[PDB]
């Protein structure tokens, strides 16, 4: 995953330092998400809802 | 009533204290920001500097 040119480190994308953009391959035509997945993540507590 | 709730005074240095923690990062100049090496020629100003 190193140079992917996705940062696959959550926070620090670690594994796109110093990484030479001739290295960086076009890994996908788009980076989008759907338009609120990030809401999909989260936790949930089942007594307060 | 007069600005002067605090007053403020210097002193003779009867003795020494402990030396400002240590940095073992990059020590950003003006600021002194200790901050990682791989945040050096980040493209970011993470330094406040």
């Amino acid at each position: 995953l190193v140079c992917n040119g996705d940062s696959d480190c959550d926070e620090d994308s670690a594994d796109e330092d110093r990484c030479e953009d001739s290295e960086r391959r076009p890994s996908c035509d788009i980076d989008k998400p759907p338009p609120n997945i990030e809401l999909t993540g989260n936790g949930y507590n089942e007594l307060t809802g | 009533c007069n600005f002067s709730d605090k007053e403020v005074e210097d002193c003779v240095t009867n003795r020494p204290c402990r030396s400002q923690v240590r940095c073992e990062g990059f020590v950003c100049a003006q600021t002194g920001r200790c901050v990682n090496r791989r945040l050096l020629c980040n493209g970011d100003n993470d330094c406040g500097d």
